[PDB]
């Protein structure tokens, strides 16, 4: 049927979660008419677009919503700034009164000159037009452009404030889910609600049941047991057998060296290494992760990771 | 409704600009003498280039400013034809002015037009210089072609000192009677980064959000990796305490900050951190390399951890 | 006509769940010979029937606009059309981001079934927004029998150990051994395909050269390393191939753990440098110097 | 220490063992110019070789187009205007102020060239000037082969690839700097019109303050501050002053630092310091590359550190004589000149059905080509048997140089002595200084080789 | 037909002097149908161009030798010069700068359209020859492989490059690699003797060995040097003063100057020498390799490894950067520091 990401998209201010302070502030601005230009930024899929749509629909009824809110996306592209945006901002309303509204999804994709043009347009008509700029990276925004609007950071969704939302979907979409399955669904989501919903739907389609092993296989993410085994092999087994075991596991389960390397990073900081050993390991793992980006041979990088660990064994034992 | 403080308290005369004092005095001298040559303004954003140019044009032309001044922005079309058609015809346009006055063409964000547009603008600047003057403004001086700078008086602007920012902010506070505290002023100055526009906008937003201005509210509305925590980060890096530095970094990452923000704030703290100059240069170079890695796509937490490790090993 | 397209084909199960959707975006990866395109074509034919045909897709703006022109069109009514975009990993990062945006605002009418070589394709549609599926490569034994059959029907004079060598040099995937065999029989004229012909075709460095390199490293005289590296470069062998083969040799020798670790780390650095286009001769000289320093103690 | 000999009693752990198997455990956890513009030939200034030699060519020895070269400030813009005024000819000038379409080029130039004047017969001849040359190139070269009235295009380099195609039909002048010998006096009679008094010493200082720029000296009757930051960094917190006062241009500061730090003589075993400085320079290069490869303006906050990096490293008392950087610019323009010479050489050789070798390979291996044409200096005289079998000799050399289009031609230095230099002039492209200089071929031998080349050209029907 | 390099270049595959097994394999490949795209690679001066010319000679008639100058333009407009014949076109697209992808696409379009104009007397396709493919950009190589897939039936591609490191795997995965190793010392001796004998001369074996070892197994270098030493003095002796190119000598003198004195003034002099080297458009990698090679002749055995590793690291940094002198200067300074430390200890 309809994918659950929009099939259960929030529709009112009450449906949103974990941002109650931000929603309260925007509601106060709306009620007191002091609504300034809005700069919303954060990790992907935390409900920024849904939040601003909910606020706009609260302020504007659907009869006039189309004629008083110009929703646009930056990746659809400078002519956007000088064209539809300028035309919309350069006239007052059609039916209602008050300020209009422009929502610019994925604002970080605009070029610097385009951002300067947008800044000039915004300053020209700040009285009767308000701009909501939505982006993932704040650093992509020209400092002059971000000096015209209030910045709101939408942090990632903490589990206990996003678990109940998933439970409603489970009650609605009849899929059996275990406790460890739910925990793994939260962990792989990493505060991303869209990711959580997509993983849930893909797991349900693949097997009809949600469990830690099921979701880990569906997403291809390595299991914690596998990472522990790899760490134990590097710390204990000799180089040849450690390489054989790691290569066999990786080719059997289709693991990716990036996820592997991230998980051993987490374990390295979890375990109690000596300070110098930890520094050496961090420097190395950073170097390997850099090497993967340019597109090197993965086998050599994996063996280099093993090498980085294999050196410490004599150092740690002493 | 009320105007934004960045406009409600925009200076209207060159006498009330807290920017580079020598350049401001030079602009006042140009306004008095009248026959100002073509001027180019470059520097950090929001230091008052646009305000200075507008005040100069208003002082020079006075009541004739309505029809003797032409202004183009990035919001307008500054294409190869526009400079050939609008600029040229405006230059040819007949306007009677006092002896020391000339038609002023203002091109803010002058760095934004292409190479061809500026090449065409060259001759029009050269020909009609007897009656038309140009007031360019840009953030990066390298973007405008060398002949244009050769036939103009390039006027550099700099990031305003914290004293000037404090004076302007305190003036605005007296205007608005906003309650404050020294910690809030230090925080707003730090968030300003030498930018009057940024400082005023942040102060107005902070006052709107919470009224009384203190460091807590300032960092609440102007959310960023807190400079203090970054200070303990760098201090731990100096003392080679990699574990504590990682603890702070992991706390910041779990707070959800993007790695780009964290690294930028780390470098900003490394500006004023009291620590050995050679070691500070080493740290700056390493942070620059890590920021290279971050900006080109490799933005994992592992990269920041490697940064911390290498900073720890720089002190050995 | 190439023999790869002639005979290109386990995972018929995924077709059933696609037909069960009566729809997350599909992502198919794995070794290229796993028949992913054939699988998705068969699934589309089964789901939509013979009377419903569909687009298949090098630029990014043109691709995305064509996606709008198709998905914007209505359908007779089945409800959702699934877009292919094979060779997804070949797309640049900006192109992949634009394609990700194009995936939105069209999910209400059309869906996407991307085909790529896994992790090489960028993150934000790879994580969420797509239902991933891995296509396992055929087992080495089955590939050996398949290549034996191909040699028999195409009367190629190659021995069984030659087939094993051929499937070895085509590590982990099919249709590379097939095209290697076709090129080999066309170069040899079909008279005989020896193992050295396969070695030359695949670019593999002969093991004797690796043995000579190791002997020079063990000698302890830098002049011998200079001479052997000069000779190896003069032979035209790519430095990446030398790095790979010497890596495979080193990782399974009887060298000490410290020596193996240092040599493999140096190999990784050299491979990274070669990825950026550094000079082959200098990188090989440095790697052999490190190997000397480890082996001379 | 975190290492444990034996596994912990009540907390999680991971075990690590050495190569031998000793084993250990670790816890896991969780205006004026027009007024005083020259009127006739009497208003020209001294020490100028352009106005004194353009008139001879522009009289009615048969060149078609002109060119501008040399440094500015020589009055090249008013050169043609004054020449036409002296000769009575008309003047036409253009620029890029109008849209420069090729059809527009035809409209602007065909009328100016091929049409007479609606006036008396005296003013009918016209002079044409093109400004800001940098589609138009093919248009200017199209009519340049069959026009009558010469046209001047404003430029500074004679080695531009587009300009040399027109340069071969140009009667170029020499462009010496215009000395201030008569500048001071010329300003002196100008002061009579102004009515303001300036001392002759003050006038000379003003001439030197503007590098003898007449355009600025006239307006004086009404430089670059990059040396300041160099003085701040090279000689004596302290560093915070630099970051708060180095706000100028950037790349030229980098070039000055790169060109000046070696001249400074703080200490001779400072190889560590120069290594660190070079590391910083490479870091700046990488920053410049990456900030453009990835459009991240946030990445360029660091390069301001490079002047600070040279400080502390090279800070000392007053000592060095800081000079303006030109080594990088000299290297860049000389690179461009050598590359243009490469294209000029290869354009007539490799496409010519022969020379199956890449230009880079030819470049690295062009020295032996000169050695292969050493030739015997016995001065052969007889029309037969030129000192050796001609087939294995000079005839083969002539065929070789004809394949490569190499020729020897007459040259005359300003000293007035006959010189023979190979026309492609690849010795500068191949040979290097500071090495044992091989003796070149004699003047008579180059006469000889040139005449066999001339006869072989007509022999190959 | 004057220079020994071109005069004695063989015309057909059958008359080659070395790698005759590869010549036979190429003859078998061209003899059988379904000619694929080729990726010829090897060190410079090994005969890649000669081998490709002989492949064309076997593939088409002798008329392939009748090359013609061709000039073509592309949209953006950029005009480039090309070399073609009545069955094939040869172009180095890398000379067109970063606009190489569009010129590759346009040239392939034109060749594909033109081949259908009854250019089928012997073969049903034209040959598009690309030199120095390694200098192409990644997007250019992607466009190249895409167009190669596009017009496989109507035209064929032959690629020549000194190395395959910079070639994208997608191109290598769909082209037939033809490795052409540099000929051995003995092969260079025979071909030098064969040229010497066919010219009516006499080359002593010791002189041939000196030429071969000095030429660094680059046959073009060997032939140029042999002709130069012949015109210098026909009666060859074992002690013949064989000349060499000026830039090699200048690089050797630069390395000698580096060794002689480790002082910053000497460092600036070496920088001037490096400016002189780069001016003549010799690639930075060549300068680095030659400098390292001559430096090792003076360094102690225990020091050579550090120097080699430093040279590789700084060359890689130079590849990453844009200003060549910065990294070359850094390598020179680092070498001077290390050599000063070791000589003075
Ligand atoms: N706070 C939330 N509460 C409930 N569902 C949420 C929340 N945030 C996101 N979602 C779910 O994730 C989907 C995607 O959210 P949305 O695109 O609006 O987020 P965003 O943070 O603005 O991200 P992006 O910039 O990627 O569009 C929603 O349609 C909804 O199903
Ligand atoms: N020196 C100053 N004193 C007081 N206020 C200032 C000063 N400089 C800037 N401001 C404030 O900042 C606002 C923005 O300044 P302005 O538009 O002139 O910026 P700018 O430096 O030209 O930058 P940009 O071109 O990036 O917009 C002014 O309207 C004013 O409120
Ligand atoms: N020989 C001369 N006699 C008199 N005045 C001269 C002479 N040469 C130059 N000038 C004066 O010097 C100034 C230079 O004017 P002009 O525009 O011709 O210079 P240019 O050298 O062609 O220009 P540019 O320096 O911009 O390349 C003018 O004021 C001109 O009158
Ligand atoms: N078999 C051969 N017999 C004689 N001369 C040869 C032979 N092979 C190559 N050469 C000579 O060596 C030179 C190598 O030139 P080229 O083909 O450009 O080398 P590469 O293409 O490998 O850089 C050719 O000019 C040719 O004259
Ligand atoms: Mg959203
Ligand atoms: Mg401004």
């Amino acid at each position: 049927n309809l994918p659950w990401v929009e099939k259960y998209r929030p529709q009112t201010l009450n449906d949103l979660i974990s941002h109650q302070d931000i929603l309260s502030t925007i509601q106060k601005f709306i009620n007191e008419d002091r609504l300034p230009h809005l700069l919303l930024y954060g990790p992907p899929g935390t409900g920024k677009t849904s939040t601003i749509l909910a606020c706009a629909k609260q302020l504007y009824k659907d009869k006039e919503f189309g004629s008083m809110v110009l929703e646009l996306n930056a990746s659809d592209d400078i002519d956007i700034i000088r064209g539809p945006i300028l035309s919309f901002a350069s006239t007052r309303t059609i039916f209602k009164k008050g300020f209009k509204l422009v929502i610019l999804d994925e604002a970080d994709a605009m070029t610097q000159d385009a951002q300067n043009a947008l800044r000039r347009v915004i300053e020209k008509f700040t009285e009767n037009t308000r701009f909501c700029l939505i982006c993932n990276y704040l650093s992509k925004i020209i400092p002059a452009l971000q000096s015209r609007c209030t910045r709101f950071r939408f942090g990632p969704l903490t589990p206990e404030l996003m678990v109940p939302r998933l439970e409603h979907v489970v009650e609605e979409e009849k899929v059996d889910i275990s406790e460890d399955g739910m925990k793994a669904l939260v962990t792989l989501s990493s505060g991303d609600m869209r990711r959580a919903l997509n993983i849930l739907q893909s797991t349900n389609m693949a097997f009809g049941k949600v469990t830690e092993e099921t979701v880990y296989t569906c997403t291809g993410h390595p299991l914690k047991s596998d990472i522990a085994n790899i760490l134990d092999w590097m710390l204990n087994q000799d180089f040849t057998t450690a390489y054989r075991n790691i290569t066999e596991l990786k080719t059997l389960k289709g693991l990716a060296l990036h996820d592997i390397l991230t998980e051993i990073h987490l374990f390295v900081h979890r375990v109690d290494f000596p300070s110098s050993v930890r520094i050496h390991l961090l420097t190395k793992m950073a170097d390997i992760e850099y090497r993967l980006s340019v597109g090197t041979n993965e086998k050599i990088q994996l063996s280099s990771l093993i090498a980085a660990f294999q050196v410490t064994r004599d150092l740690i034992v002493a | 409704y009320e105007l934004p403080w960045v406009e409600k308290y925009r200076p209207v005369k060159l006498n009330e600009i807290v920017g580079n004092e020598d350049t401001v005095s030079r602009l006042e001298v140009f306004a008095r003498e009248g026959n100002v040559p073509n001027i180019i303004i470059a520097g950090p954003p929001g230091t008052g280039k646009t305000t200075s140019i507008l005040c100069l044009a208003r002082a020079l032309l006075g009541p004739a400013l309505k029809d003797a001044m032409l202004e183009l922005n990035a919001s307008n079309d500054r294409g190869i034809d526009v400079v050939r058609n609008k600029i040229k015809m405006f230059a040819q346009q007949k306007v009677t002015l006092p002896k020391g006055r000339h038609k002023i063409i203002i091109l803010d964000e002058a760095d934004s037009m292409t190479d061809g547009a500026q090449q065409a603008l060259r001759r029009t600047m050269e020909i009609y210089s007897k009656t038309t003057r140009f007031a360019l403004a840009c953030n990066a001086s390298d973007k405008i072609i060398e002949p244009i700078q050769s036939r103009c008086a390039v006027l550099r602007y700099t990031k305003l000192t914290d004293a000037q920012i404090l004076t302007r902010l305190m003036n605005v506070i007296e205007k608005e009677r906003v309650p404050y505290t020294d910690d809030g002023l230090e925080a707003i100055i730090f968030t300003a980064q030498g930018d009057m526009r940024q400082a005023l906008n942040n102060l107005q937003s902070t006052f709107s959000g919470f009224g009384f201005i203190n460091s807590e509210n300032v960092f609440k509305v102007c959310d960023e990796p807190h400079p203090l925590l970054v200070k303990e980060m760098i201090q731990h890096c100096v003392n080679a305490n990699i574990d504590e530095a990682y603890k702070i970094l992991a706390h910041l990452w779990h707070l959800g900050y993007s790695p780009e923000d964290i690294i930028g704030n780390i470098f900003r703290v490394c500006k004023t951190f009291q620590m050995a100059e050679y070691l500070k240069l080493e740290f700056i170079k390493e942070i620059g390399y890590t920021h290279m890695k971050i900006a080109e796509g490799v933005n994992s937490l592992l990269q920041m951890a490697g940064l911390l490790a290498r900073l720890c090993q720089k002190t050995m | 006509v190439p023999w790869v397209e002639k005979y290109r084909p386990f995972q018929e199960e995924v077709v059933a769940v696609l037909k069960k959707s009566l729809l997350p975006n599909l992502l198919f990866y794995g070794p290229p010979g796993t028949g992913k395109t054939s699988t998705i074509l068969a699934a589309a034919r089964e789901l939509f029937g013979p009377e419903l045909f569909r687009l298949r897709v090098r630029g990014i703006q043109v691709v995305r606009e064509k996606v709008k022109n198709f998905a914007q069109l209505t359908v007779s009514g089945p409800p959702f059309k699934i877009v292919i975009l094979d060779e997804a990993d070949s797309m640049t990062s900006a192109a992949q981001a634009a394609l990700r945006r194009t995936m939105e605002k069209e999910s209400k009418t059309t869906r996407f079934c991307l085909i790529c070589n896994y992790v090489s394709r960028i993150i934000e549609p790879l994580t969420s927004r797509c239902s991933k599926f891995r296509f396992k490569p055929l087992s080495d034994k089955i590939q050996q029998q398949r290549l034996l059959d191909i040699a028999k029907k195409e009367n190629v004079k190659i021995s069984d150990e030659g087939i094993a060598y051929l499937v070895k040099v085509s590590e982990g995937d099919l249709r590379k051994a097939i095209t290697f065999l076709q090129s080999a029989t066309r170069l040899t004229g079909g008279k005989e395909i020896t193992e050295k012909v396969i070695t030359d075709i695949a670019g593999v460095i002969p093991a004797e050269k690796i043995d000579g390199v190791f002997a020079a490293c063990q000698s302890g005289s830098f002049d011998k390393l200079e001479a052997v590296v000069k000779d190896l470069i003069d032979e035209g062998h790519a430095a990446t191939q030398l790095v790979n083969q010497l890596h495979d040799v080193v990782v399974e020798n009887n060298l000490s753990d410290k020596q193996k670790s240092i040599i493999t780390e140096k190999l990784a650095e050299v491979d990274k440098c070669l990825a950026d286009g550094a000079d082959e001769h200098l990188q090989l000289i440095s790697l052999c110097a490190t190997v000397m320093q480890q082996l001379s103690q | 220490n975190p290492v444990l000999r034996r596994p912990p009693i009540l907390e999680d752990y991971v075990h690590v063992t050495s190569t031998e198997g000793v084993r250990a455990y670790l816890v896991l956890r969780a205006l004026w110019v027009d007024e005083f513009a020259p009127r006739h030939y009497t208003e020209l200034l001294s020490d100028d070789f352009t106005n004194r030699c353009l008139l001879k060519w522009l009289k009615l020895p048969k060149q078609k187009v002109a060119l501008l070269c040399g440094p500015p400030g020589l009055g090249k813009t008013t050169l043609a205007h004054v020449i036409a005024r002296h000769a009575g000819y008309s003047v036409v000038e253009m620029n890029a102020s109008d849209d420069r379409s090729p059809e527009v080029f035809r409209t602007r130039i065909e009328a100016a060239t091929q049409m007479e004047s609606v006036l008396g017969a005296g003013g009918k001849p016209n002079c044409l000037v093109i400004d800001e040359i940098d589609g138009g190139g093919r248009r200017r070269r199209a009519e340049g082969g069959l026009l009558m009235r010469p046209i001047i295009c404003i430029c500074n380099d004679q080695f531009a690839p587009s300009l040399r195609q027109l340069k071969q039909q140009a009667f170029l002048l020499h462009f010496p700097p215009t000395l201030p010998s008569r500048l001071v006096q010329r300003l002196q009679e100008v002061s009579l019109r102004q009515g303001m008094r300036a001392d002759p010493g003050v006038l000379a200082a003003l001439c030197e303050k503007t590098d003898n720029d007449i355009r600025a000296c006239i307006n004086t009757l009404q430089r670059r501050g990059l040396f300041s930051v160099w003085q701040e960094v090279f000689q004596l917190f302290y560093r915070v002053l630099h970051a708060a006062a180095s706000a100028g241009e950037h790349e030229k500061v980098v070039q000055g630092l790169f060109d000046n730090f070696l001249r400074l003589r703080l200490r001779d075993s400072s190889l560590g310091a120069v290594c660190v400085a070079l590391d910083w320079l490479a870091f700046d290069d990488l920053l410049a590359g990456a900030a453009h490869h990835s459009q991240s303006f946030q990445l360029l906050r660091y390069p301001p550190f490079l002047p600070v990096a040279f400080h502390v490293l090279f800070a000392s008392s007053h000592t060095p004589r800081i000079t303006f950087p030109s080594s990088q610019q000299e290297a860049q323009n000389r690179m461009s000149q050598m590359r243009n010479l490469i294209q000029t050489l290869v354009s007539g050789i490799a496409p010519a059905t022969r020379s199956r070798a890449t230009p880079q390979a030819l470049l690295l291996d062009a020295l032996c080509l000169l050695l292969d044409i050493l030739a015997p200096k016995l001065r052969p005289v007889s029309t037969q048997l030129y000192s050796t079998r001609e087939k294995q000799q000079l005839a083969s050399l002539v065929g070789t140089m004809l394949a490569y289009s190499l020729t020897y031609r007459q040259e005359r230095t300003p000293d007035g002595q006959y010189i023979y230099r190979l026309e492609p002039n690849v010795e500068e492209l191949c040979r290097f200084p500071e090495l044992p200089a091989r003796k070149p071929l004699t003047y008579q031998t180059k006469q000889l080789i040139a005449r066999e080349i001339e006869v072989e050209k007509m022999r190959r029907a | 037909m004057s220079l020994w390099v071109d005069k004695y270049r063989p015309c057909s595959l059958g008359r080659l002097d070395y790698h005759k097994e590869q010549a036979a394999q190429l003859r078998n490949l061209v003899q059988c149908g379904d000619f694929p795209h080729l990726l010829v690679y090897g060190p410079s001066g090994a005969g890649k161009k000669t081998r490709i010319m002989c492949i064309l000679r076997e593939l088409y008639g002798v008329g392939v030798e009748k090359l013609r100058i061709e000039h073509q333009t592309i949209t953006t407009k950029i005009e480039i010069s090309t070399i073609a014949s009545n069955y094939h076109l040869e172009v180095n697209p890398s000379d067109a700068g970063n606009s190489d992808r569009v010129v590759i696409q346009e040239m392939l379009k034109t060749v594909a359209q033109s081949q259908q104009l009854e250019t089928n007397s012997q073969r049903d396709f034209k040959v598009v020859l690309l030199t120095e493919v390694d200098k192409l950009t990644k997007d250019a190589q992607h466009a190249l492989r895409r167009t190669m897939e596009k017009y496989m039936s109507t035209c064929r591609l032959i690629l020549c490059c000194n190395s395959t490191s910079k070639v994208i795997p997608p191109i290598r995965s769909r082209c037939l690699a033809v490795r052409v190793p540099a000929p051995s010392i003995e092969d260079i001796c025979h071909v030098l003797s064969t040229v010497c004998k066919k010219e009516g001369l006499n080359l002593p074996s010791q002189l041939a060995h000196r030429l071969a070892e000095k030429s660094c197994r680059n046959l073009r270098k060997a032939l140029l040097m042999c002709e130069a030493c012949r015109v210098q003095q026909y009666p060859f002796t074992a002690d013949q003063e064989i000349p060499e190119t000026d830039w090699e000598v200048y690089l050797r003198e630069t390395a000698n100057a580096i060794v002689s004195q480790q002082t910053p003034q000497r460092l600036l002099e070496v920088r001037g020498r490096l400016y002189e080297l780069l001016t003549h458009c010799i690639p930075p990698e060549i300068i680095m390799k030659g400098l390292l090679s001559e430096l090792l002749h003076n360094c102690d055995g225990q020091l050579k490894g550090e120097v080699a590793q430093m040279a590789a690291y700084y060359e890689h940094r130079l590849q990453l950067g844009s200003k060549a002198i910065y990294h070359l200067e850094a390598f020179v300074a680092k070498f001077m520091a290390l050599y000063k430390k070791f000589m003075e200890d």
